[PDB]
RNA sequence: AAAUGGAUGGCGCUGGAGCGUCGGGCCCAUACCCGGCCGUCGCCGGCCUACGCCGCGACGAGUAGGAGGGCCGCUGCGGUGAGCCUUGAAGCCUAGGGCGCGGGCCCGGGUGGAGCCGCCGCAGGUGCAGAUCUUGGUGGUAGUAGCAAAUAUUCAAACG
RNA sequence: AGGCGGCCGCCCCCUCGCCCGUCACGCACCGCACGUUCGUGGGGAACCUGGCGCUAAACCAUUCGUAGACGACCUGCUUC
């Protein structure tokens, strides 16, 4: 009943835009590994334009105005929210359906993720094209995990590169046996009908 | 045993941009994404299922918590499968996001 | 086993709703009695979107079910014997309503007499002990 | 004679009434809805115990200005005071109260203050001499209070 | 914070820090928990505390209270601080610790 | 190059969600077409309250202003209802039922305790949301400001 | 931001739990809806029964002043 969209390779607005619809519907959505989000443009720019929005503050009182957020998953989270109606209850309903997170947390690296085309810096832009990473554009600007996030991936790629040695001796065993008994198994019908 | 019923979701009624047209509904129903595909689903029926505190009446068996607003599907919408509704009380404002179950009792294929 | 009107259609309304005067509801001052407001920059005069609705000649309901009770009949007002035995002829479309003030001696007289004469009471076995 | 909200079981009930009484209707009002629901004998010592300044009653409703205490924890408020006119007066009607259950033939240590109500009293006036010679409405807040008991097992 | 060990006996000293009325109480503090060093299992249970820690800890702080009891001031109650160890190795700095 | 932080509407967009030329679909106005209902106008139809009863067609917005209808409402008078009422009049209240598009009205229930209303005409000191409107009453402010010009009170007892 | 899954030794037992064929039965409700599901769903007040364990802490009052406009905050009480 949810859908675990992995983040790396896709372009914020490309992707946050079919969350924000996707979530209206009902479908609980949850981003994982957020830092790995693509933005199209020189790194300098989006950097000049993540600053300008910082200077944007209330005078009279800073600490009541806007509230910047540094981390990347918080940052695909405003996003999002910028195209949710949020001042709603249709939209504040929704909110919660969708859950953004950095890193791929103990709940969620067991599942498999799903990547949407659409949103694929690939076939969404140029190979000529500058992009920038989410993960540094918001370590330059007061995010301080970048380091832990990425021991914590490294131990978690660790930890999956032997779950996939293990999958696949399961499938050499399982294509060894297909092999191996040829009588007793027509199965006709199956080629009959592909499978 | 099994389910009977297509899957589809409520996402607003007929509108434009500045006014609502709260008669007719709209209805993404899962599966159809092209405008050459909801064509199996004009006239079918559909069935929003909601409960309540007050146990009602049901056709068969003892009275249940189940109340269910009946209508059926009008024409298309759009390109991308969307499809239209209209039932025989509109819809409430709380259905939006929740599920609609389009049924076959209108068979034709 | 109430009685049975002559053929009645399934009435239809226009609007269900009593329209409610202009800011009636921050005042209390102001009745609920519709006024037709006639200010200079008012909105309800000139007919914004989202604002109340002001009463005209569209939502007249049908000429065929006018003035028709949801039971099928059409109420005459009535204050004794005298004026009930008029309903007689037209007992199928028509029926009796007894005044507010007809004390309750006087009251069983006339409910005797519609039941003799087969004609429907809108208001029966009222202020009984 | 009228009473709101009239006891189910009139043999095991005694009403107690005070009219045109010269307290502060506020003040009356916040120890009347601090002492309902309460016990004979808790509420003549909690009224003991607040002319005393042992712990505050709580100022909710009419608490404009209201300088808070440190006894107003107990009533999970903030802001409490100390009504001893309001106090007094209360505690004399419990005594009548007391007295009028002793001569219907009720337990008084299982009485319990099930509903009690105060509402304003005609006011009356006196002038006040204010700058320019101009004169001003000095006016008194009196209330009719009314209880019922009854006793609990 | 991954986890909290604390010492077999707790001297009434540092465990005044754990009430806010030290007359009224019946200072019942730690009475159950120091059960755990006395009992085998608890001893067992606490070493495999250690032994986790050990391995998924990376900062270690040590919870110390002064002695009021050796002040001129009246207070007798402790300040308990926590105080971050800077050794080289974690598996060594529990062995410090402990 | 301009002074509060900030405006392709915002989020955002770079194999486009930008610019130029276009194709096929799709989205909705009180606009158009079909149909129901209400009113006006025109043409009328019948020897069924003729001031009534039908039929067809086309049109309905509107300040200032001009007309027509009201079986909307208030007071009093002349007729009329062999009118209603101490087995309960007027008035007041009501999560009750119901009518009229509307002004308003009918009934049920609870108070109330002595008059009232329908129809046909007549005459008005006849309909209120305002006028720094008149009179009377009541709220927020609010148990708030304020009980501070001229040195100062304390102990014990009695009547209560 | 951890708790379900695998392995091995037994336990009350088990070779129609799977695929094809075969004789015979059952709410065959007489054309109809809200049917079938993670539901031993979440939350709150109690009722009758078994086994294993628990016997407090806050606020008020009082005191302190390292703090106080009032609240608040820093402190003490034991019969040695
Ligand atoms: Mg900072
Ligand atoms: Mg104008
Ligand atoms: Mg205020
Ligand atoms: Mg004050
Ligand atoms: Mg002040
Ligand atoms: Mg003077
Ligand atoms: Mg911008
Ligand atoms: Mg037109
Ligand atoms: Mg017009
Ligand atoms: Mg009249
Ligand atoms: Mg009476
Ligand atoms: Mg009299
Ligand atoms: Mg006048
Ligand atoms: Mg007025
Ligand atoms: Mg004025
Ligand atoms: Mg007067
Ligand atoms: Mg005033
Ligand atoms: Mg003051
Ligand atoms: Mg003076
Ligand atoms: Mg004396």
């Amino acid at each position: 009943q949810v859908l675990v969209l992995d983040g790396r390779g896709h372009l914020l607005g490309r992707l946050a835009a079919i969350v924000a619809k996707q979530v209206l519907l009902g479908r609980k959505v949850v981003v994982v590994r957020c830092e790995g989000i693509n933005i199209s443009g020189n790194f300098y720019r989006n950097k000049l334009k993540y600053l300008a929005f910082l200077r944007k503050r209330m005078n009279t009182n800073p600490s009541r105005g806007p509230y910047h957020f540094r981390a990347p998953s918080r940052i695909f989270w405003r996003t999002v929210r910028g195209m949710l109606p949020h001042k709603t209850k249709r939209g504040q309903a929704a909110l919660e359906r969708l859950k953004v997170l950095d890193g791929i947390p103990p709940p969620y690296d067991k599942k498999k993720r799903m990547v949407v085309p659409a949103a694929l810096k690939v076939v969404r832009l140029k190979p000529t094209r500058k992009f920038a990473y989410l993960g540094r554009l918001a370590h330059e600007v007061g995010w301080k995990y970048q380091a832990v996030t990425a021991t914590l991936e490294e131990k978690r790629k660790e930890k999956a590169k032997m779950h996939y040695r293990k999958k696949k001796q399961i499938l050499r065993l399982r294509k060894q046996a297909e092999k191996n008994v040829e009588k007793k198994i027509c199965k006709f019908t199956e080629v009959l009908k592909t499978n | 045993s099994g389910r009977l019923w297509c899957k589809a979701i409520f996402a607003g009624y007929k509108r434009g941009l500045r006014n609502q047209r709260e008669h007719t509904a709209l209805l993404k129903i899962e599966g159809v994404y092209a405008r050459d595909e909801t064509e199996f689903y004009l006239g079918k029926r559909c069935a929003y299922v909601y409960k309540a505190k007050n146990n009602t009446v049901t056709p068969g068996g003892k009275p249940n918590k189940t109340r269910v607003i009946w209508g059926k599907v009008t024409r298309a919408h759009g390109n991308s499968g969307m499809v239209r509704a209209k039932f025989r009380s509109n819809l409430p404002a709380k259905a939006i996001g929740h599920r609609i179950r389009v049924m076959l009792y209108p068979s034709r294929i | 086993a109430a009685l049975r009107p002559l053929v009645k259609p399934k009435i239809v309304k226009k609007r269900t709703k009593k329209f409610i005067r202009h800011q009636s509801d921050r005042y209390v001052k102001i009745k609920r009695n519709w006024r037709k407001p006639r200010g200079i920059d008012n909105r309800v005069r000139r007919r914004f979107k989202g604002q109340i609705l002001m009463p005209n000649i569209g939502y007249g309901s049908n000429k065929k079910t006018k003035h028709m009770l949801p039971s099928g009949f059409r109420k005459f007002l009535v204050h004794n014997v005298k004026e009930l035995e008029v309903l007689l002829m037209c007992n199928k479309s028509y029926c009796a309503e007894i005044a507010h003030n007809v004390s309750s001696k006087n009251r069983k007289a006339i409910v005797e007499r519609a039941a003799q004469l087969a004609i429907r009471v809108t208001n029966p076995n009222a202020r009984l002990r | 004679v009228r009473y709101s909200l009239d006891p189910e079981n009139p043999t095991k009930s005694c009403k107690s009434r005070g009219s045109n009484l010269r307290v502060h209707f506020k003040n009356t009002r916040e120890t009347a809805q601090a002492i309902k629901g309460m016990h004979i004998r808790k509420a003549t010592k909690y009224l003991k115990d607040v002319t005393l300044k042992k712990q505050c009653v709580p100022f909710r409703r009419y608490n404009g200005g209201v300088g808070r205490c440190a006894q107003a924890k107990q009533w999970g408020w903030t802001q409490g005071r100390w009504p001893k006119k309001s106090a007094e007066f209360l505690l004399h009607m419990l005594k009548n109260a007391e007295s009028n259950a002793e001569l219907k033939g009720l337990d008084v240590d299982s009485l319990v203050i099930e509903h009690i109500q105060v509402n304003k009293a005609p006011k009356m006036r006196r002038r006040t001499y204010r700058a320019h010679g101009r004169i001003n409405p000095y006016m008194s807040s009196p209330c009719h209070i009314e209880m019922i008991l009854t006793e609990k097992e | 914070t991954f986890k909290t060990v604390f010492a077999e006996h707790i001297s009434d000293e540092c465990k005044r820090r754990f009430y806010k009325n030290w007359h009224k109480s019946k200072k019942k503090a730690f009475t159950k928990y120091c059960k755990k060093w006395q009992d085998d299992t608890g001893k067992k249970q606490l070493e495999k505390d250690f032994n986790s820690m050990k391995k998924y800890c990376q900062v270690i702080r040590i919870i110390a209270h002064t002695q009021m009891r050796l002040l001129p001031l009246r207070q007798k109650k402790a300040h308990l601080m926590e105080i971050q160890v800077n050794g080289g190795t974690v598996a060594e700095k529990l062995d410090w610790a402990r």
